[PDB]
């Protein structure tokens, strides 16, 4: 945790570092981090169920693993595990994304276009 | 005759401002001042006011003209919104100091149509085929009790649950295709339902979702926008030329 | 006229359609017929008869509606007809039409960053 | 043991292997509403006992090592799948 404001050694300290307005790269930092330092967490837990199935004595199954095997099976299912609700309910989900999207980026076509063409031409055709 | 009384309300306000001494016609007027005024809805109960001081101005009148003098203003009572009239009025001692006899059946009408169990105005419309007397004179101080009566029943069987079939929900009007689907038709027309009715297997199902200012909001605003880029098209046609 | 919709104006037309020789491409012409019945037989149909396959079809019975009972793999009813038992082979193509839309989200999401 | 879907069954092998009738299939979810283990949103327009979580199993070593096919598949696929968005995702490195 981080009390206090203490920042004028620190952040003068930083020297280096951006505060990014996030959806500029910090989220595939986290996508890097989550993903792989997540999966690679995951490798721990094949070497906890392999190695514990292997050479694993008393805590192979003591009281959590089954208890979140439950956890587990929120959804660890086989094929591609069929979340026929969750199709419409996404229906339902990039329902809102597309229409603001659709709406909103179009939005920013008046953003983007307008004004770019008239201080365009502006900086165009009052250079003469 | 509101144009009639129109003509006798300029009359009035002008013609018998000028008599000196005129206690009784003075009444009579303030009669007019109910009547007229509701009828152009001055105001619900400043027009019962002149009915009310109307009232007191009908002391030493005729019997048969004292009785007829007080039909609009107990009959105001029964348009007083709330049916009240048996409780404050013809219980009270007025209706019990008189020669009156409609007035005793507005007693049990303005009773039983106060119960909210119907019952009342299909079986005293012959009881008052004499106070309906004049078809197209009253035409009001019954239908707008009666024909709010319409809908608050409606709201008494439809409100409870929305989807039903046509003809058990008319059930308890036991006419399936009259004026209940016009009227229910009316109130898809006037807000106050929004369902959809059904012929071919007459089922009537009740939903709404109006709003989405996602879309309004947005998409209006960007017409807005489109209007103010067309405002913008003679700076552009400007600096063109 | 055969766009019109007449494939008896063909019988029509070939009661003098000789024309030096022009006999073999109206055989041509009754093949582009059949395998067109090949096709439109039971296109977006119920069903159809026998006497269906003696209008369309014509040459009453050969071995060669025989053939088109047993070459495109086709039910023959007992003096029916089906293309198949649904015609249609159960539409539903994915079950699942919103993941791929999230790779279009991918892609899509990649085009509306490096511009601005 | 059917780790997929269908998850809204019909009471048929519940009125069947748990010998039980169809008029407490009910009982047999509302004592288990008591219980709370399993949860399930039980259809009664078309009698379907539906799966929702539950409390799954003790011990199934045979499946401790035989998560493989859960686990790594997990691993390699949301991680191969996170290299296909980032490998996708890839020269806006910026």
């Amino acid at each position: 945790g981080a009390e206090e404001a203490e920042e004028v050694g620190v952040e003068h300290l930083l020297r280096d570092i951006k505060d990014t307005t996030v959806g500029t790269l910090s989220q595939r930092i986290t996508n890097q981090v989550h993903g792989l330092k997540g999966l690679n967490s995951k490798l721990l837990d094949i070497r906890s169920y392999l190695e514990k199935v292997a050479t694993g004595k008393l805590p192979i199954n003591h009281q959590i693993i089954y208890q979140l095997q439950d956890v587990f099976n929120l959804l660890p299912d086989v094929s591609l595990q069929e979340f026929v609700k969750a199709f419409y309910l996404k229906t339902n989900d990039q329902m809102v994304v597309v229409y603001l999207a659709s709406l909103i980026r179009s939005v920013v076509a008046l953003h983007n276009l307008i004004n770019n063409k008239i201080a365009n031409r502006d900086a165009e055709k009052k250079e003469g | 005759n509101l144009p009639k009384a129109r003509a006798a309300l300029t009359s009035a306000r002008t013609t018998a401002n000028a008599i000196y001494c005129p206690p009784k016609l003075q009444a009579t007027l303030d009669m007019q001042s109910g009547i007229i005024h509701a009828a152009e809805e001055k105001d619900w109960k400043t027009a019962y006011s002149y009915f009310y001081e109307a009232f007191e101005g009908y002391d030493s009148i005729d019997s048969p003209k004292a009785i007829t003098s007080l039909k609009y203003m107990l009959l105001c009572k029964i348009m007083l919104n709330t049916p009240e009239d048996v409780q404050a009025l013809v219980s009270g001692k007025l209706a019990l100091r008189y020669a009156g006899r409609q007035t005793e059946a507005l007693k049990c009408v303005a009773q039983a149509s106060k119960n909210r169990s119907l019952a009342d105005f299909e079986k005293a419309l012959t009881d008052y085929r004499a106070e309906l007397r004049d078809d197209p004179i009253i035409s009001t101080h019954l239908a707008k009790l009666y024909d709010n009566l319409l809908e608050q029943n409606l709201i008494r069987v439809i409100e409870p649950f929305s989807r039903v079939q046509i003809e058990h929900i008319s059930s308890l009007i036991k006419l399936s295709k009259a004026d209940v689907e016009r009227k229910l038709s009316q109130m898809i027309l006037d807000k106050k339902f929004h369902g959809i009715l059904d012929q071919g297997e007459g089922v009537l199902i009740i939903f709404d979702e109006p709003p989405v200012d996602k879309t309004y909001e947005a998409a209006l605003e960007t017409i807005q926008n489109m209007s103010k880029v067309v405002d913008s098209l003679y700076n552009k046609a400007k600096k063109l030329t | 006229y055969l766009m019109e919709g007449s494939y008896n104006k063909v019988f029509l037309a070939k009661g003098n359609i000789p024309a030096e020789s022009y006999t073999f491409f109206i055989d041509i012409l009754l093949d582009t017929i059949r395998d067109e019945i090949a096709g439109c037989i039971e296109k977006a149909y119920e069903k159809i008869l026998f006497t269906e396959a003696t209008r369309i079809l014509f040459f009453n019975t050969p071995k060669k509606m025989t053939d088109y009972a047993k070459k495109r793999g086709w039910v023959l009813g007992p003096n029916n007809y089906y293309s198949f038992a649904s015609q249609q082979q159960k539409p539903e193509d994915t079950t699942i039409p919103s993941t791929e839309l999230a790779k279009q989200v991918i892609e899509y999401a990649r085009q509306l960053e490096m511009i601005v | 043991t059917r780790p997929a879907n269908h998850r809204q069954l019909t009471f048929e092998e519940i009125a069947k292997s748990a010998k039980i009738t169809v008029n407490e299939v009910e009982l047999l979810v509302m004592k288990a509403l008591s219980v709370g283990l399993v949860k399930g949103s039980i259809d009664e327009v078309d009698k379907r006992v539906h799966m929702t979580w539950v409390q799954p199993r003790v011990l199934d070593l045979q499946q401790i090592k035989g998560m493989k096919d859960r686990l790594e598949f997990w691993c390699t696929d949301v991680k191969s799948m996170e290299m296909l968005v980032e490998h996708q995702a890839h020269d806006i490195l910026t």
